[PDB]
């Protein structure tokens, strides 16, 4: 039968499912390490006063 | 060796944070950091954090800066290159007591007190140790012990003798959310505090080791029934010999 | 080791009744508790083959002896993978465990001997 | 059932596009269940529990 | 007030009792030892450390849990 | 010592029929009840001792090793250890 | 003819991971090589990513182990999947030469990929021992000056080859950021021996549980090998995540996680808990230089597994003398084991030399003695 | 406290400025590069030294 064939792909399918979302996250998570670390997003986005700045 | 030697092994105390699913009391670590800044910091050093780790974990962004801007940071040079300060900033380093270790010994009798970022994971028993180390002076040391000039006894310390005196008591804090500060609570929240200091990750680390115990717990699963599938054809194979 | 070693150490052990008395019996215990039989194997089945002595030896077998080895081989190779071990017809009982091979390598290894022997001869 | 067999999985194309439209969607879900699964078994613990206070 | 207080208090009196005789006769020898002359030279002065880890260790055994569940 | 397909190196092979079933035509967890229940224990029972004796033998070992050791560094060990140095 | 077999470059992965004949029978224990390849590839993925984050210069090495764990996006894990890779490197590869001795692998014609493989045993001893170093924390330094200081024991030369390593007259700055360089290089010679010893094992093919010829009986690598180690794959990274996730530390020293200070020395200078027995091995020797060689020659003692072994019979599974001296054999090494990371006192130190003295008469007296009466034996209970 | 020593062989030799922004403050905006790598650090080499400061 359909059905009975259709039963064992669905188990290798999840597998695979599983196994490409599980990819997917590995290799996000994993790779984020070349994203900017949390000192240098820090060392950017510099905040400046402007109530010490006379006019001209 | 002698126990003495070694240390009294402190107690297993279940911490919040103990279990498989559980973060940090985050009230804890607010009332923590309180008792760091109000008494450890007069001796120890949290050189590895900077204001911006205690935001959206302790401290609101504008809590955090307020308590970086209240202090002075070396900035570049002005323009006749003469030094100057800067009031500090999120990304600055949480300052230390002392400049240089001679500074710090010189206070303390000959004895360096350790920077507090790893002591969590940098000695057996983690936040267990210090709390048991935090609460366990003995009002008078066991009849017997011979105590170095400038030495407190404390069995959780390896040769009992410490040069750190007990510094928790009974209201030393003011706690700002009301939970009375006696020395044991004083002692749970800084282990705590400290804790996270050494592993700052541990909240998000283990929500995803939970994702990845259940992705892989059912990989394994379906892994087992692929295999067992495949192998079918080897493992029902019957032979039928007629001896030529 | 050679399996002329281990024939001719068999044979003092034979021969010398006390010694006989005392091993002769520990050596079917032995045998019944490394438990080849129960996988439908002849003790001879598992020496290592892999050697130019046991490959001529192998070749030399009786057509007959060489088929029912490979059925046995394969046999066994199913049980282990299977994790079954042999019932009924299929256990080796103890008089089925033959030596069918010993000849066969004994032959194959004086040979080989002899060669040694005889590479090293001095003429007198 | 011959019907889901022959539009999915017959074709590997298919069945591989299926697989990985079907990773997509329990990657956003699980992520989804695990927080919410996460923040109630770790109530008034978290940031996001105390935060109000300030 | 230091609720850890009480609860070693009770713990010594209770399950760790023997453990209290064992330090209290210790202490008792040791400090006796100490008013005799010539204590000073002598070859192996006595300490009450073991009997007071094999206290505490007790008392920690038998407080862990109470301690933490009242804060 | 191994070839590859079509000349492996095995004996010639002559009277050996094998049967086997398609993957998808069989039950591929049959009888595995019976086989984690029954099958384990008969194959832990008979490997059972081959892991028991040594296993208990150094554990004695160590016991014994590490209940003197504690011993000798007690106030009652004292002399022993003085000896043993 | 398919282009798998056609192509010559196709046909080399086809003939080791695909078309491979592999004997049926082979039971888990046979996962463990497999094992082995992903850890080694995860020590090269992470290995890789931690040397983008790290600096080798002593004054930032700490420092920037730090930054790994605090700053980096998933920094704590790459560290951490790092560090606990190295013990399941070292569980996997004792499982696998386990297997190997218990079912003979190494007696002819397997001789060349068991030798082969002592060899990378050693290489990944010294290329753990490499990495450890270069956190440059308490551990780290301790670990490095003692360990170099043996090498003072190689008589005339000994002091000058340490400074030489060192590449100064203490450890230092020069020693880790060599330390760094190789421990980088190793690994890739270490692959490239994993390698070599797989081209060896080719021509005998794999060795089985029966320890007869599946030359009679063969079954592709795939797809019965792939889905196989699937199995083991997911159960080796549950028991990964249980350590990366759960308990990262269980395994280590905290003592690492205090900096590197040459004046105060640690408490208790043990080394990562899969060198133990080889320690214990060196402390039962009194003498420095004798400590060494004894040191060094029990992981060169296997070589002469192929010689002591003097069974007719392949392996074990049929030898129930020879399982119980395995038996004996192993539960040895871990008392071994147990016995580096206690204090050198009464009664550990007559109890290490005892065990010194099982481990190495396993190879030299008792194998021999053993597996010529298992002949014997076999002989004369089958007529 | 800080404290000053006499130099020793492995010591550095001291440049005249504490950090750029002095070193600019005395040079009218200029900053005087340091002399270490400049014969390999400018097409020429010694020549263009002997040319710049003759020329
Ligand atoms: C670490 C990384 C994680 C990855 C996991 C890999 C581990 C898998 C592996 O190699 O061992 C599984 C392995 C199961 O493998 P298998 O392929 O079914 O049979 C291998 C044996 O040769 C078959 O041995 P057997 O058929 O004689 O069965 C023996 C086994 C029974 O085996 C069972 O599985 C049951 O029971 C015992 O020996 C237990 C001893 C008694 C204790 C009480 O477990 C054992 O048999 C362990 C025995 C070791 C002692
Ligand atoms: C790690 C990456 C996992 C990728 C998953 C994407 C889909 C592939 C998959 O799971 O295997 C299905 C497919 C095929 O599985 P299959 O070979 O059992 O399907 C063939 C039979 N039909 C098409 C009728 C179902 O695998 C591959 O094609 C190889 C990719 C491996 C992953
Ligand atoms: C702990 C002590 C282990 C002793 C093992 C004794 C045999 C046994 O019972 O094992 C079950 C099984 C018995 O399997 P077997 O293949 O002998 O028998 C299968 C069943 N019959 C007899 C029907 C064929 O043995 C193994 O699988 C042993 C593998 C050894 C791995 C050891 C790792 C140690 C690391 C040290 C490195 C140096
Ligand atoms: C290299 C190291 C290999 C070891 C892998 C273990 C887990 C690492 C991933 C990080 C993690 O915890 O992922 C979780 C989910 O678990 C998972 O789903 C991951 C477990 C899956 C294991 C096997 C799958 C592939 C592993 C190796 C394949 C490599 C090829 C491609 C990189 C969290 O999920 P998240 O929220 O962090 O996810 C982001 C998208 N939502
Ligand atoms: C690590 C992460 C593992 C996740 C990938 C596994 C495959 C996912 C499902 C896909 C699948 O099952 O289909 C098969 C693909 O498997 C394959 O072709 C590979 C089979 C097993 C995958 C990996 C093999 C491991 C063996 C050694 C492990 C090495 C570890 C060292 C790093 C093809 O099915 P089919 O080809 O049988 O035929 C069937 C008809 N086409
Ligand atoms: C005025 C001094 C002083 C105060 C206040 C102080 N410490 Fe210390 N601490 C020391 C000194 C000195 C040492 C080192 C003692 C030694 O090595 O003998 C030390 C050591 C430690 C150690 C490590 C002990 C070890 O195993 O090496 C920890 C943990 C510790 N302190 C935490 C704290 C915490 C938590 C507080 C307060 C909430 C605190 N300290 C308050 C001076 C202080
Ligand atoms: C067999 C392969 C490898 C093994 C067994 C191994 C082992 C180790 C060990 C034991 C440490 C100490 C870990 C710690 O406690 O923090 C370490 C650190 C390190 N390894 Fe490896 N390593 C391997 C491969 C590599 C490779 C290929 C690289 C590539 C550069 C690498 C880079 C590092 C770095 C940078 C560190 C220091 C950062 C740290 O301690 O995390 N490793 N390694
Ligand atoms: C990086 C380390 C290693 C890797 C990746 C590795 C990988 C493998 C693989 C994949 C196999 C074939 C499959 C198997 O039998 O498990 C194998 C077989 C073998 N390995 Fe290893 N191995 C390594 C280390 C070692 C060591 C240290 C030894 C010996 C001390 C060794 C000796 C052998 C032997 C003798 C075989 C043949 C065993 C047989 O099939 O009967 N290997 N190895
Ligand atoms: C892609 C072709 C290049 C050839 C080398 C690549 C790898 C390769 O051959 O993979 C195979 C899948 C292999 N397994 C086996 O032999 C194996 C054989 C029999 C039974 C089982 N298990 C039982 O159930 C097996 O696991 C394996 O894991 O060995 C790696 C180590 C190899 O890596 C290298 O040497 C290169 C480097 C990365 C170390
Ligand atoms: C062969 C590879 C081919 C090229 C593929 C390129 C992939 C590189 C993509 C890096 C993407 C990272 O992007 C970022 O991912 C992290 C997780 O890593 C997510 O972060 C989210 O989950 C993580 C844990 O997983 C938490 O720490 C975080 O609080 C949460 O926001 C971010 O929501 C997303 O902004």
């Amino acid at each position: 039968t359909d059905a009975n064939r259709l039963f064992s792909y669905f188990m290798i399918g999840s597998f695979g499912m599983l196994s490409a979302a599980g990819a997917k996250a590995t290799v996000q998570d994993f790779l984020s390490n070349m994203s900017a670390s949390a000192d240098v997003l820090a060392m950017a986005k510099v905040e400046v006063k402007l109530g010490a700045i006379p006019l001209g | 060796m002698t126990a003495a030697e070694h240390g009294l092994h402190p107690a297993e105390y279940p911490w919040p944070q103990n279990g498989m699913l559980s973060t940090f009391d985050h009230a804890s670590l607010r009332r923590g950091y309180q008792v760091y800044k109000e008494v450890c910091a007069a001796c120890h050093s949290l050189d590895r954090i900077a204001w911006r780790n205690l935001v959206g974990v302790t401290h609101t962004t504008d809590e955090a800066k307020a308590f970086a801007e209240e202090l002075e940071y070396d900035d570049e040079p002005d323009d006749e290159g003469n030094p100057r300060k800067r009031p500090g900033k999120l990304a600055d380093y949480i300052p230390g007591p002392y400049p240089n270790e001679q500074a710090a010994r010189a206070a303390n009798q000959g004895a360096l007190p350790p920077d507090l970022s790893l002591i969590a994971k940098a000695r057996h028993g983690g936040a267990d140790y210090i709390f048991a180390l935090l609460t366990g002076y003995p009002d008078e040391p066991p009849a017997g012990v011979v105590l170095a000039p400038g030495m407190n006894y404390n069995p959780y310390f390896p040769g009992g003798g410490i040069g750190m005196a007990r510094t928790l008591f009974d209201g030393v804090v003011e706690y700002e959310d009301g939970t009375p500060a006696t020395t044991s609570q004083m002692a749970k929240d800084v282990a705590a505090f400290l804790t996270w200091a050494a592993e700052p990750e541990h909240d998000e680390r283990k929500k995803l080791g939970l994702k990845a115990i259940i992705v892989i717990s059912a990989m394994l699963g379906l892994s087992v029934y692929i295999k067992k599938f495949k192998w079918s054809p080897i493992k029902n194979r019957k032979f039928i010999y007629n001896p030529p | 080791a050679s399996i002329t070693s281990v024939v001719k150490t068999s044979e003092l052990i034979l021969k010398s009744p006390l010694l006989s008395k005392i091993v002769v019996p520990l050596a079917k215990t032995y045998v019944k508790f490394s438990g080849y039989r129960q996988l439908g194997f002849k003790m001879n089945d598992l020496i290592i083959e892999e050697t130019p002595n046991m490959q001529l030896a192998l070749r030399r077998l009786p057509p007959t002896e060489s088929y029912d080895r490979v059925y046995r081989l394969i046999r066994a190779t199913q049980f282990s993978l299977s994790h079954k071990l042999a019932t009924g017809n299929d256990i080796t009982k103890p008089e089925e465990d033959d030596h069918y091979l010993i000849p066969y390598i004994l032959d194959v290894e004086a040979e080989a001997f002899e060669k040694d022997a005889l590479d090293n001869l001095e003429v007198v | 059932a011959t019907t889901f067999y022959n539009v999915f999985v017959k074709r590997n194309s298919a069945f591989v596009a299926t697989i990985l439209a079907s990773a997509f969607v329990f990657d956003m879900t699980f992520e989804t269940a695990i927080d919410n699964f996460w923040d109630r078994i770790n109530a008034g613990k978290q940031w996001k529990d105390i935060r109000h206070k300030y | 007030p230091d609720p850890a207080i009480a609860l070693h208090e009770a713990a010594a009196e209770g399950p760790c009792h023997d453990f209290k005789h064992h330090f209290d006769e210790c202490v008792e020898r040791v400090t006796k030892a100490q008013e005799a002359e010539d204590y000073d030279h002598a070859e192996y002065k006595e300490d009450c450390v073991e009997e007071f880890f094999h206290l505490q260790h007790c008392i920690n055994d038998n407080t862990a849990d109470k301690l933490f569940r009242v804060l | 010592y191994m070839g590859w397909w079509g000349h492996m190196g095995s004996p010639p092979q002559k009277g050996i029929a094998g049967y086997t079933i398609s993957p998808f035509a069989a039950r591929p967890f049959a009888g595995v009840v019976h086989a984690a229940i029954f099958n384990t224990f008969r194959r832990t029972k008979n490997q059972a001792l081959f892991v028991i004796l040594p296993v208990s033998f150094f554990y004695y070992v160590w016991t014994q090793a590490s209940e003197k050791n504690e011993w000798l560094y007690t106030k009652a060990g004292r002399h022993e250890l003085a000896k043993a140095l | 003819m398919a282009l798998r077999k056609k192509n010559s470059l196709l046909n080399m992965a086809n003939s080791y991971v695909l078309d491979s004949p592999q004997p049926s029978n082979l039971n888990y224990f046979w996962n463990f090589g497999s094992l082995l390849a992903l850890c080694l590839v995860i020590q090269l993925a992470t290995g890789i990513t931690l040397a983008m984050h790290y600096t080798s210069h002593a004054s930032l090495a700490f420092d920037s182990v730090e930054h790994i764990m605090r700053d980096v996006n998933f920094g704590w894990f790459i560290r951490y999947a790092h560090a606990n890779t190295a013990s399941f490197f070292f569980i996997c590869i004792y499982a696998h030469m386990g297997r190997n001795i218990y079912y003979g692998s190494y007696k002819t014609p397997r001789v060349l990929p068991w030798s082969i493989g002592v060899i990378i045993f050693l290489l990944l001893i010294i290329t753990a021992f490499m990495g450890y170093v270069l956190v440059f924390g308490q551990m780290s330094l301790w670990g490095a000056t003692v360990i170099c200081n043996l090498v003072s024991a190689i008589p005339w030369l000994g002091e000058d080859i340490v400074h030489f390593l060192w590449g100064g007259f203490s450890v230092g700055n020069p020693t880790l950021q060599r330390f760094f360089a190789l421990h980088y290089l190793m690994p890739f010679v270490l692959a490239v021996f994993a390698l070599l010893h797989l081209i060896a094992l080719h021509t005998a093919g794999s060795s089985n549980p029966l320890g007869i010829t599946s030359n009679v009986d063969k079954l592709s690598m795939h797809p019965y090998y792939s889905f196989k180690d699937l199995i083991t794959v997911f159960a080796f990274l549950l028991m990964f995540t249980l350590f990366v996730f759960f308990s990262p530390d269980k395994l280590g020293h905290p003592d690492n996680y205090i900096p590197a200070n040459p004046m105060v020395t640690p408490a208790s200078i043990v080394p990562e808990w899969y060198l133990l027995p080889f320690y214990a091995i060196l402390r039962a020797i009194p003498d420095k230089l004798g400590g060494v060689i004894a040191m060094v020659a029990a992981i060169l003692i296997l070589l002469i597994l192929p010689i002591v072994d003097r069974s007719i019979i392949r392996g074990n599974a049929f030898k129930p003398i020879s399982k119980l001296l395995f038996g004996f054999f192993i539960c040895n090494f871990l008392l071994l084991g147990v016995l580096g990371q206690v204090h050198i006192e009464p009664p550990f130190i007559v109890l290490g030399q005892i065990c010194t003295i099982f481990y190495f008469s396993y190879f030299l007296i008792l194998l021999p003695m053993v597996s010529t009466i298992e002949n014997i034996f076999f002989y004369i209970g089958s007529l």
